[PDB]
């Protein structure tokens, strides 16, 4: 499984992974914290 | 040199003969030797001017004729201005004609003459003579009252542009509450 | 008051809007059943607009002619009129996120430029040493402060290709 | 507003004067450090503009000081802007203080 | 007799340190020798100006029944 | 090499020996891989640690004392508005001011220490007290004026044990201050308070039902 | 050298010869040659000025003239102060401009002579010249006064702090109710 972890090590499927789990993260903060429009502490 | 101003840090080399030298240049605004040199006349230029200044700021106050700030209000929007309560007969352009005269031949003939002439020149400027045994240390001590001096003037600016009092006003009202009347109360020097 | 802005906690307009907003959504609801499910997405959508109304106008921003919420881009104009969070504590976030991405990136590519082949390692990402260097890179301000301070954060010029003017 | 005879008069015979004895060492200094305009190298008048050649009017002065017409004109116009300047700042009466 | 040469202007403008280098060492000639510097000076300084022109007269309308002729601002 | 560790498997980094008082081997961050960086860094955690010891202690005692009777001194977060409002009381930006002042006179000095370690030890600095400065070669630990009664200087190894003390008081504080800030944050009581709170129902009264550290949104 | 502070310790080297020396420096204070030559003057002096104060506010208190705290309080409130009765009208100003003069001259023709010069003089401060014949057990009393004049000086400072009465009419008082009239009962002093 070393050469398809180094397929999955690849730059494609590393960025679309890491941009995937970004934008999956944003996601849910604005589904759980919505209409963020200041840093209101 | 007698003085390091940090204690615990080296200072430039440039600053170690100089009179009333403490190896303070942390900006090295003087790493050039004509530049050391100006700012040589310069700073005991700026100091004797600061002295006279200071020493007039504080003899209106003490003799009773108003401030630094009002002296000249008298002359302006009406005329006939005061010196030690008593009356001129001159008004402020000739006022300023004279003096324009007066200070461009005396610096004219101070600034044409020698590098150490234009700072220390003796003769008729000592009459008495009282430069001569070592004048090192009484040069530290010339430089030394002129910085003091400029510290006052550039003082007297800044709290007449904060306070609005008299110098010596606000040194009696320092005293009265140093608690809860210094810099920190008003609302200009921090913007709370 | 900063600048001829009024709170939205009192300005009409920012009321109005949401009025209108609320109306709008009511409309829409007046033609399903009530326990449908557009019924629910549409309730769901109507509270989420009211909680973001009130929040609004519990946080104290700005409003200006009409009910918009403005925002104060100036330290000390945002600071002692507490809306700091309008654009200086958003703009400290970003500068601390963007220097942790930033310095992640800047670690990687000086650890993998003295391997073997540091043209493989670029396409093909080591993911051990990526996931260290990210995490090592939440400290990066610090860790910045200390390189430029030790002189290792920048490069000579005589060692930088320049064209021939 | 204080008679204009007096003003200018004292304006321009103060200008000449400290043009003469007070400020003449020093532009007489600035006038040689300076010198010609110079032009690739020579002067305007060595590259070929006959134009631009050093009148022969104010070389040569009966002046022990060498105090030409050219500086005697120029400060005598230095002189009557100012005594102009305080003449109609003066004819003015309305509040240009700052109180 | 009297006035100003440009070039010892030039040739006096160099702080020390070498903050600016030689500071302005014969810009003089470079600037007098190149017709294409003294036209983009010209051409600079004409635009900015025109551009002054443009920001000052709809704001501040210098002809007399300018600024209700919208068409021509 | 062979001292504990903060994990027992994970061998320390190269940058962390043991030489340091309290080295542990914990910098997962890589953040002290400078030398002068880490001795910065150490610098700053014994002020930290001291500063940390201090305030702790100003919260800790006059609330239990507080608690049991005696002295009667309000809560640590309320205690600048209480002493606002006295009848003698100096403004908030003065004091600040005064109190600016005086440490960047200190701290300056501690500063070119930090430096070199052997700064203001020079003749001529003060009027005398000069003497007072030389240090023990590591700074952050002056002695001279400061340990008057010379508690550690007699065999070296009893310096570093009191130093090892020292650093685990201080982390300890460090970490009871961020309690206490974060504490007083979620729940308006004292820390005294919030522990009699969670002696009556452990798992009742914590971190999951203050309703600020676990945010409403998520659950 | 007469005394080691504690009964038992290691003793300084250089607290063997000076007068009134006990070995008290657990600071390290005086490790320097020259720190301990400026601080043995400092003591010295600080001991005449504490024996002079002490010696004032006990004059002024037992003659009946009033305390030492409320002396400068009439200076303001309108003017005029109290010596023996005498008017003495001098204003705030005025006084301070004196005292600071005087304080200046004194000051600056004292410390400019020999180290041991500017601490231990002879000519008109001995006229009856007892300093020759035995001098170093006069020095080491001129020493021990001179800190219990300290400790006084500091003890009517604190004490007037404290429960803020005369230091004679709080020594009537203690010796009157030694149990509820001491410096433990107040509440400033102990406070468990
Ligand atoms: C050594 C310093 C010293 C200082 C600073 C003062 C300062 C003062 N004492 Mg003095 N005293 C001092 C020593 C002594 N006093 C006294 C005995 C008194 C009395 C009895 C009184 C004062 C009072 C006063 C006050 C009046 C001003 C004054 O003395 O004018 C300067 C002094 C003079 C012009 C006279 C100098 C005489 C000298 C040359 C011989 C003043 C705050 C008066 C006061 O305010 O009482 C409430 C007062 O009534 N003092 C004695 C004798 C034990 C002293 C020392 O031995
Ligand atoms: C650079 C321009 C820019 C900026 C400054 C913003 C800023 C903002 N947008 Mg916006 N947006 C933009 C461009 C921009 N946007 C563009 C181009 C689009 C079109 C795709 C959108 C579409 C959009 C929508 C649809 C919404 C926003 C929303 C928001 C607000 C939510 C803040 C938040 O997410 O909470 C805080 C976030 C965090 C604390 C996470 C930070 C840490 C993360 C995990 C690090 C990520 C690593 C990389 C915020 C003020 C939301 C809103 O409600 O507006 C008020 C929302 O609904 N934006
Ligand atoms: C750089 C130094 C300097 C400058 C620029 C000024 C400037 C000024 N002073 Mg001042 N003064 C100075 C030093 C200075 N003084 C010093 C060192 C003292 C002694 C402490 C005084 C004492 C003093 C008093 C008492 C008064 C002024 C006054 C004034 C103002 C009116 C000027 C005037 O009519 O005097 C005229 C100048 C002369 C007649 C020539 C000088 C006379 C000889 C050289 C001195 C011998 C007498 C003016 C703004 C007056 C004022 O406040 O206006 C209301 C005023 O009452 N000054
Ligand atoms: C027409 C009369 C006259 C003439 C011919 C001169 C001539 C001269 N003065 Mg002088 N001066 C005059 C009037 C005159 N002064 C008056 C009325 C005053 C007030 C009492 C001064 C106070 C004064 C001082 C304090 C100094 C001189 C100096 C000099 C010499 C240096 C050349 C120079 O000025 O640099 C070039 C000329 C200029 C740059 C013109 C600008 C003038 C402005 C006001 C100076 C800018 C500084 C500004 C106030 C502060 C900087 C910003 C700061 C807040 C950060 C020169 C020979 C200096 C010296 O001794 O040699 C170094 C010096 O330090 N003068
Ligand atoms: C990005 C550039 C920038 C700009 C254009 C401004 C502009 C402004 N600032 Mg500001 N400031 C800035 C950066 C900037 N600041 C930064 C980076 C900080 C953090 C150190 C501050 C901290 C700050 C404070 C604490 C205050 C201002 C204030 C002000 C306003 C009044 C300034 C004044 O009185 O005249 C000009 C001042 C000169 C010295 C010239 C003004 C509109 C004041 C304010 O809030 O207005 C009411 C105020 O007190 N600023
Ligand atoms: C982490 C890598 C990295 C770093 C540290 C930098 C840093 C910098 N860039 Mg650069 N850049 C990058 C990647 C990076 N860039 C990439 C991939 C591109 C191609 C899209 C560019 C294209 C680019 C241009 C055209 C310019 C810069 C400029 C600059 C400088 C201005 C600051 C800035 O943020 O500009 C903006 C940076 C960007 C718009 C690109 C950001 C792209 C992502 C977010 C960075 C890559 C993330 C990386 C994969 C993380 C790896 C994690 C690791 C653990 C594996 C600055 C020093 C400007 C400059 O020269 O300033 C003087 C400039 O003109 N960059
Ligand atoms: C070729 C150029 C030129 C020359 C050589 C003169 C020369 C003279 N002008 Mg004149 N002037 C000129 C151009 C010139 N002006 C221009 C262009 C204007 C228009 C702005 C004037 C307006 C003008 C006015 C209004 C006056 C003069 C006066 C004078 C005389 C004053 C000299 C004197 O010592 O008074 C005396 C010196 C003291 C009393 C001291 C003088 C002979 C003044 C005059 O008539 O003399 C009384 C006078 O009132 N001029
Ligand atoms: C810096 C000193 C500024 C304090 C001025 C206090 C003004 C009133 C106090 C006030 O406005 O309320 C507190 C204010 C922010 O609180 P908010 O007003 O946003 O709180 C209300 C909403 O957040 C909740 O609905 O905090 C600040 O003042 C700025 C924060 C410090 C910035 C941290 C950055 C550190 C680097
Ligand atoms: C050294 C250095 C170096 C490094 O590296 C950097 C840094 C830090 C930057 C530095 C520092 C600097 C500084 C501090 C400066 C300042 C100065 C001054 C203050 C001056 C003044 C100066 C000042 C001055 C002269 C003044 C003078 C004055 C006067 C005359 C006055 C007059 C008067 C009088 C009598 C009164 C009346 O009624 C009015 C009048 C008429 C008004
Ligand atoms: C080691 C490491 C390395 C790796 O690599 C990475 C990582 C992980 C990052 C790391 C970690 C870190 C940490 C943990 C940190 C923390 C810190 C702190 C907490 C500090 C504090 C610190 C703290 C401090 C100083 C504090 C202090 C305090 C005080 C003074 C107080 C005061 C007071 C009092 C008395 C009372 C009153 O009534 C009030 C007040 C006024 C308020
Ligand atoms: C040696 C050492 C070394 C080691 O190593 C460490 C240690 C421990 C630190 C040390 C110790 C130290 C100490 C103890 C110190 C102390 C001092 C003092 C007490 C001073 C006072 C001092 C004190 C003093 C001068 C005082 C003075 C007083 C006076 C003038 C008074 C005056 C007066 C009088 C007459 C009365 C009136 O009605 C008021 C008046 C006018 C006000
Ligand atoms: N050269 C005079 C001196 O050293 N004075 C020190 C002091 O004030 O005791």
């Amino acid at each position: 499984m070393k050469d398809f972890t180094t397929y999955l090590s690849t730059a494609p499927v590393l960025t679309l992974l890491s941009v995937t789990v970004v934008a999956g993260l944003l996601i849910e903060i604005n589904r759980f914290f919505p209409d963020a429009l200041i840093a209101a502490f | 040199k007698a003085g390091n101003w940090l204690p615990g840090s080296e200072t430039p080399a440039y600053l170690e003969n100089l009179p009333a030298s403490y190896g303070f240049d942390p900006l090295g605004l003087a790493a050039e030797p004509a530049s050391l040199a100006r700012f040589r006349e310069s700073e005991v230029f700026h100091g004797r001017w600061a002295m006279l200044g200071a020493a007039g700021v504080l003899g209106v106050e003490v003799l009773g004729y108003g401030n630094w700030y009002d002296a000249p209000l008298p002359l302006v929007q009406g005329g006939q201005a005061t010196y030690f309560g008593a009356s001129v007969p001159f008004d402020l352009g000739t006022l300023a004609a004279i003096e324009f005269a007066a200070m461009a031949g005396a610096e004219s003939f101070r600034g044409a003459a020698e590098p150490e002439k234009r700072v220390y020149p003796g003769g008729a400027f000592d009459p008495m003579g009282m430069s001569k045994g070592n004048s090192k240390e009484l040069k530290t001590k010339e430089i030394k009252n002129g910085r003091l001096a400029m510290l006052a003037c550039l003082g007297f600016a800044a709290q007449h542009a904060a306070t609005g009092a008299s110098p010596l006003e606000a040194l009696a009202s320092h005293l009265a509450n140093p608690m809860a009347v210094n810099f920190a109360t008003n609302g200009v020097s921090l913007p709370l | 008051d900063v600048a001829g802005l009024t709170p939205c906690s009192e300005s009409k307009a920012f009321a109005k809007r949401k009025k209108n907003e609320v109306k709008a959504l009511n409309k829409r609801l007046k033609n399903y059943e009530a326990d449908s499910a557009p019924a629910l997405a549409l309730k769901a959508t109507i509270a989420r607009t009211e909680a973001r109304f009130d929040k609004y106008a519990k946080q104290g921003l700005l409003c200006g002619t009409d009910g918009l919420p403005h925002l104060i881009a100036d330290p000390g104009l945002a600071l002692r009129y507490g809306h700091a969070g309008d654009v200086f504590i958003p703009t400290i976030g970003f500068i601390y996120f963007a220097g942790w991405l930033g310095y992640a990136g800047s670690k990687y590519l000086q650890a993998v430029a003295a391997t073997a082949k540091p043209i493989e390692k670029e396409i093909i990402i080591d993911v051990p040493l990526a996931w260290k260097l990210l995490w090592e890179g939440f400290g990066w301000p610090l860790r910045a402060f200390a390189e430029y301070k030790n002189g290792s954060l920048m490069e000579d010029d005589a060692k930088i290709t320049v064209s021939p003017r | 507003l204080a008679d204009v005879n007096l003003v200018v008069g004292g304006c321009t015979v103060g200008a000449l004067a400290l043009g003469r004895f007070v400020f003449l060492p020093f532009h007489r200094a600035s006038l040689a450090k300076a010198g010609m305009p110079k032009q690739n190298g020579m002067t305007h008048l060595q590259a070929g503009d006959a134009r631009a050649e050093e009148a022969s009017f104010i070389l040569k002065t009966n002046d022990p000081a060498g105090f030409t017409v050219v500086d005697v004109m120029a400060w005598g116009a230095l002189g009557h802007a100012a005594a102009f300047y305080i003449l109609a700042t003066s004819s003015l009466g309305l509040d240009r203080n700052p109180f | 007799g009297i006035g100003h040469s440009m070039r010892e202007i030039l040739e006096a403008q160099t702080p020390p340190s070498g903050s600016l280098g030689a500071g302005h060492k014969g810009l003089y000639d470079t600037v007098n020798n190149s017709l294409h510097f003294q036209l983009g000076l010209a051409l600079a300084s004409v635009g900015t100006i025109s551009s002054l022109v443009a920001q000052h007269m709809y704001s501040l309308p210098p002809y007399a029944f300018l600024a209700q002729d919208f068409t021509t601002q | 090499a062979t001292r504990p560790l903060w994990q027992p498997g994970v061998e320390a980094p190269k940058h962390l020996d043991g030489t340091m008082p309290g080295d542990f081997g914990f910098d997962p961050l890589n953040l002290g891989v400078n030398k002068e960086a880490l001795n910065w860094y150490r610098n700053a955690e014994l002020q930290n640690g001291r500063w940390a010891m201090l305030g702790v202690a100003g919260i800790v005692i006059p609330a239990e004392l507080t608690r049991v009777g005696v002295l009667n001194v309000p809560e640590w977060a309320e205690a600048g508005k209480v002493y606002a409002e006295s009848e003698n009381a100096i403004p908030f930006a003065s004091l600040l001011m005064v109190q600016l002042f005086l440490f960047n006179f200190v701290e300056i000095k501690r500063w070119e220490d930090i430096k070199k370690p052997g700064s203001q030890a020079e003749p001529g600095s003060f009027l005398g007290f000069e003497s007072g400065f030389k240090g023990t070669g590591i700074s952050g630990y002056p002695g001279g004026a400061f340990n008057p009664f010379g508690l550690g200087n007699s065999s070296k190894e009893a310096m570093d044990d009191l130093k090892w003390r020292e650093i685990r008081n201080g982390r300890l504080a460090m970490v009871a201050f961020l309690g206490f800030l974060s504490q007083h944050a979620a729940t308006g009581k004292g820390p005294l308070d919030n522990l009699a709170d969670h002696l009556a129902d452990p798992w009742g009264a914590n971190f999951c039902s203050n309703g600020v550290s676990i945010p409403s949104a998520l659950g």
